[PDB]
């Protein structure tokens, strides 16, 4: 269930002509057309909803939100006008607000109950802009800043507008006015050096310094290849390997469905307690610290193991360089233990024996002290009281949010009456009431935003004449002139002939200005026509 | 024809708030250095202090688009005063006739936003047509951009010389 939000720059700097003779906005719309042409090639991409956001003011910024059909998205894209400032930060904030609007009401973001890779709403934001400096009414901002004046309810719990399953990509159109190609374009796509690049990088995406139409096609093709479902992980390196690029990496870990399934959440970066009125703000990308140490990938039976294939990354390049398919590297998260800060290993990165991919294997919170114990229980068959006190000892080194899924898993193995069946949730009632309040407010503001996306409000047509109040009207097309009903609409030069026409028309004895889209519709025209008696290079040229 | 003394006379008038006369003598000094603005004016004459004084002289005479043109003479283009001046509506200069002397795309982006917000669509079309110019593309090769800036600089300073001499 992907989402494709397009953050089309509509600043007036997008009116710069390229050597093609078309403005940057024209190539931006064309790049969107090319993107959906390429995306529609994949037959698993059929189910996909596009959104549209521009750089306009907040009531007019969004032009295709939720529950807007693809035809409206197309019509809104075609009719965009580059007439604003480069309010890129405000547009990014409203783009992320659009995506994270429904997260609280449906509770995909489980706050304090662990981070679930299997509970996600995948989406990517593609912002097609130019390299021109940011602009506001005050001046040039010269650095991408995201406004925080009117936070969405629940925005304090993530600390960053961009979410786990959201990535930002940029198409910074650098097409020059004069034809200046060379063999430099034959190389790979470069990165940009503008203000959108760092925010693109921290979201797990990247920018695309496009300077030619052929490299525009390359950038769009790579972008189609990067529309994938999954979550991003801020991988961090812990300990020495046997500057390096694996020390800090935001990489995607794909999620495969068959409604994706999964059982073990990623641990939170706090120890839950029942006496905290407010929940800590978890980071958007959960830092995981992998120990650069050889370790064994031991596996037991009848228990949920979740495989998450990584994106090809310098982490995978490191794994293939040190090809050790039959061992594993432990991964843990800080601030996930009451009695420790280093945490405990909850997962491991094991390279596939064929060395085709590196897959994350998320396990319970401290798996080397559960898997032998549970495997001993399942191979020793009653339980022993020594096993019972060992199980309780595990629960002392175990955060509460794993208890529910662990009990669910243990029920699945065929022993519901095990020790973990007591059940709880281990979080403050104040937190739960705050969560219900957040759900209610998220639902209400969701309704408000979805209503506002249709843009039932309109702009005025005044000038506000000064006294160097009263205003002179502006011209308004498609205002439905009432020439046959109003004599004031008649031009003086066209008065006598119009008079004759409407004189005849009043007696017993404008039209043909249909929009071009519904002009060659022969299916529609024949549908509204009676049936006759039944019988006894390029792309299209109409009527097939 | 001593540009140092001409700058001194311009500053003498500038301190006494004779802004038209101050502009007169600043342009006279510039026309001494560059041969009636046929060459680039040396940076040691039209320093950023001198250009900022010229900016103040133009602003105090309500020639606000002329302030917008002079704002891109500076080594670091001063968008704050340029945008502040273009918000003004009591202009005593040709306004839309000066949009051919703006080579900065950011200034024209702001002009298009202003004329769209304020409802003057025809001036907005003039600004959009100015942005939609091949030589104005900010992604052009560098030598093209200095050439566009230099020719617009020469034409603008010659127009100011005609107006102020
Ligand atoms: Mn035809």
């Amino acid at each position: 269930m992907p989402i494709l939000l397009f953050l089309i720059d509509t600043s007036a700097s997008m009116n710069q002509r390229s050597h093609l003779g078309t403005t940057y906005l024209d190539t931006a719309k064309g790049a969107v057309e090319t993107f959906m042409k390429l995306r529609a090639r994949d037959p698993a991409s059929r189910g996909d909803r596009y959104m549209l956001v521009t750089f306009e003011e907040p009531p007019y910024a969004i032009k295709a939100g939720w529950k807007e059909n693809h035809a409206t998205f197309m019509n809104e894209l075609k009719n965009l006008q580059a007439e604003g400032l480069t309010t890129l930060g405000q547009s990014l904030r409203t783009a992320f607000d659009l995506l994270n609007l429904n997260r609280l009401v449906t509770g995909i973001d489980n706050y304090g109950q662990g981070r679930n890779p299997f509970f996600l709403e995948p989406a990517i934001i593609i912002t097609i802009t130019d390299g021109s400096k940011l602009t506001t009414t005050s001046g040039v901002q010269d650095e991408l800043h995201l406004p925080l004046n009117s936070p969405l309810p629940g925005s304090e719990l993530t600390k960053e507008p961009f979410r786990w399953d959201q990535r930002l990509f940029a198409l910074v159109l650098r097409l020059p006015g004069t034809m200046s190609v060379e063999s430099e374009q034959l190389t790979g796509v470069p990165l940009d050096d503008s203000a959108i690049t760092p925010m693109c990088e921290v979201t797990g995406g990247r920018s695309y310094s496009v300077c030619s139409p052929r490299m525009l096609n390359q950038c769009l093709e790579s972008l189609v290849q990067k529309v994938q479902s999954g979550v991003v992980i801020n991988f961090e390196k812990a300990g020495p390997d046997p500057s390096q690029p694996w020390h800090s990496c935001h990489k995607l870990i794909y999620v495969r469905p068959n409604v994706p399934i999964g059982h073990w959440p990623v641990p939170e970066s706090f120890w839950p307690d029942q006496n905290s009125p407010t929940l800590p703000p978890r980071t958007s990308h959960p830092v995981v610290k992998f120990s650069c140490t050889d370790c064994e990938p031991m596996v037991i039976d009848k228990l949920p193991f979740d495989k998450y294939e990584l994106e090809p990354s310098p982490l995978t390049q490191f794994i293939l360089e040190r090809k050790s398919p039959q061992t594993c590297w432990q991964v843990y998260v800080s601030n996930s233990a009451k009695y420790s800060e280093l945490g405990h290993p909850f997962g491991y990165l094991k390279a596939s024996t064929a060395l085709n991919c590196v897959n994350l294997f998320v396990m319970p919170y401290n798996y080397p002290v559960l898997l032998p114990l549970l495997d001993d229980l399942f191979k020793v068959h009653k339980p022993t009281l020594k096993w019972r006190q060992s199980f309780e000892s595990y629960l002392k080194t175990m955060p509460p949010y794993y208890l529910g899924p662990l009990k669910k898993a243990v029920r699945m193995m065929g022993a519901p009456n095990l020790i973990a069946d007591s059940m709880e949730y281990g979080l403050s009632y104040s937190v739960i009431s705050y969560l219900k309040k957040l759900s209610q407010q998220a639902k209400i503001e969701s309704d408000r935003v979805i209503g506002s996306v249709g843009k039932k409000v309109v702009q005025e047509t005044g000038i506000k004449v000064r006294s160097r109040g009263f205003q002179v009207a502006l011209l308004n097309k498609d205002l439905k002139p009432q020439t046959f009903r109003n004599a004031y609409d008649i031009p003086r030069r066209n008065l006598l002939d119009h008079l004759t026409r409407m004189r005849s028309n009043l007696l017993k004895s404008q039209v043909h200005s249909v929009p071009i889209a519904q002009m060659g519709n022969y299916q529609e025209y024949l549908k509204q026509v009676p049936s006759p008696l039944r019988e006894l290079g390029m792309m299209i040229d109409e009527a097939d | 024809n001593n540009h140092s003394w001409l700058i001194i006379q311009a500053d003498i008038y500038f301190a006494t708030n004779q802004y038209s006369a101050a502009l007169h003598y600043y342009l006279q000094a510039g026309a001494v250095c560059s041969d009636f603005f046929n060459k680039a004016v040396p940076p040691d004459v039209y320093t950023d202090q001198v250009i900022k004084r010229m900016i103040k002289c133009c602003s105090l005479l309500n020639c606000h688009t002329q302030v917008a043109i002079l704002c891109q003479f500076l080594r670091e283009i001063d968008y704050k005063t340029a945008f502040k001046s273009l918000q003004e509506q009591n202009s005593h200069d040709a306004m839309d006739s000066y949009y051919d002397y703006i080579w900065d795309v950011t200034i024209l982006e702001y002009l298009t936003y202003l004329h769209h917000k304020r409802g003057e669509t025809d001036k907005r079309q003039i600004a959009i047509k100015a942005i939609g110019q091949t030589e104005l593309n900010a992604s052009n090769p560098e030598e093209v951009l200095q050439l566009a800036a230099q020719r617009r600089k020469k034409k603008f300073l010659q127009a100011m010389a005609k107006l102020y001499f």
